[PDB]
């Protein structure tokens, strides 16, 4: 189906204990495959994923090199947007981008990103033209200025458009084993008795990658949602990925309940009972 | 802005008595990055405890799992201790195999 | 791989 490559950025101040740690981790779709850290006792961009590791000393050596320039100059946008905020030099303040490309199944463009956050809070954002700028409040209406009479989002356009697929598509290619297999949920249902009264019934999907999927409860077939617990999807930590949704039910009626399981791995949806 | 951490503590593999595992504690939508997470065995921190790298979601919240390996029992206790400037005492989220 | 446009906010 469809790909993305992103690189999230993490610039993080801390007056008094250094100058700010800059982070930068690389995935595609839900699988992380580089990260680079400045607080390392010596700074490199390093593999993450197996099928990275056959890049050479080029490939490393450029990113690396790429890496320590972006942490140089978050430092000196942190600076600037600490002017721009009229804030002190006491406070820790946060920078984040992220920023890359979704190919669709054959390998073509179907959209760029490239946005920022201070602080939490949306700051600027490239447009889906890939040629204008969405900027959130009158600080980074400078900084838009600054980047358009510099033509910041033309040298953007180009990256996303050539450079940015070019490298998906070759990664995609050479992890293709991993990145292009999609893991279906292993599915289950529980019964946990609250009371004489009621009980939870729990829909669980695991092992399934990629991470994106749909729980749903139905009672008489219809969906539950304002009635229904989902948590968060989760990690299992080799890959693949956890989630379960819970409805209370009344006892004795379990079965006018159903569980519905989507996922890209499975051919058709599937339906569960207790 | 400030957002305080979602956590969630649970296995790799379903939990058998007696059989390795791995002990998960992901903590996520939580802003600031930095945050202190420990993993505890009867009430103590267990050394040696593995982290995820730094990552964000869409939201620009913060996550990150946390996980060692263990052998779950019928009595020991697992639970992960968090904290965060959000929160004004640690918080502590016992492990229920069930969840 | 990264983007190699250097330009401070």
């Amino acid at each position: 189906g469809s790909h993305s490559m992103r690189y999230f950025y993490t610039s993080v101040s801390r007056p008094g204990r250094g100058e700010p740690r800059f982070i930068s981790v690389g995935y595609v779709d839900d699988t992380q495959f580089v990260r680079f850290d400045s607080d390392a006792a010596s700074p490199r961009e390093e593999p993450r994923a197996p099928w990275i590791e056959q890049e050479g000393p080029e490939y490393w050596d450029r990113n690396t090199q790429i890496c320590k320039t972006n942490t140089q100059t978050d430092r000196e946008s942190l600076r600037n947007l600490r002017g721009y905020y009229n804030q002190s030099e006491a406070g820790s303040h946060t920078l984040q981008r992220m920023y890359g490309c979704d190919v669709g199944p054959d390998g073509r463009l179907l959209r760029g990103h490239n946005q920022f956050a201070y602080d939490g809070k949306d700051y600027i954002a490239l447009n889906e033209d890939l040629s204008s700028w969405t900027a959130a409040d009158t600080a980074a209406q400078i900084t838009q200025r600054k980047w358009e009479a510099a033509r910041v989002a033309e040298q953007l356009r180009t990256y996303l458009e050539g450079t940015c697929v070019e490298w998906l598509r070759r990664y995609l290619e050479n992890g293709k084993e991993t990145l292009q297999r999609a893991d279906p949920p292993k599915t289950h249902v529980t019964h946990h008795p609250i009371s004489d009264h009621e009980a939870t019934l729990r829909c669980w999907a695991l092992g399934f990658y990629p991470a994106e999927i749909t729980l749903t409860w139905q009672r008489d077939g219809e969906d539950q949602t304002q009635d229904t617990e989902l948590v968060e999807t989760r990690p299992a930590g080799d890959r693949t990925f956890q989630k379960w949704a819970a409805v209370v039910v009344p006892s004795g009626e379990e079965q006018r309940y159903t569980c519905h399981v989507q996922h890209e791995g499975l051919p058709k949806p599937l339906t569960l009972r207790w | 802005i400030q957002r305080t951490p979602k956590i969630q503590v649970y296995s790799r593999h379903p939990a058998e008595n007696g059989k390795s595992n791995f002990l998960n504690c992901y903590v996520s939508g939580f802003h600031p990055s930095d945050i202190e997470v420990d993993l505890l065995k009867n009430g103590e921190r267990i050394e040696k405890v593995e982290h995820s790298d730094l990552s964000f979601s869409k939201d620009w919240s913060f996550y990150l799992l946390y996980y060692t390996e263990f052998t779950p029992t019928e009595k020991d206790e697992y639970a992960c201790r968090v904290n965060h400037v959000t929160l004004s005492q640690p918080k502590i989220v016992k492990w229920d195999r069930d969840m | 791989s990264h983007v190699a446009v250097e330009n401070a906010l």
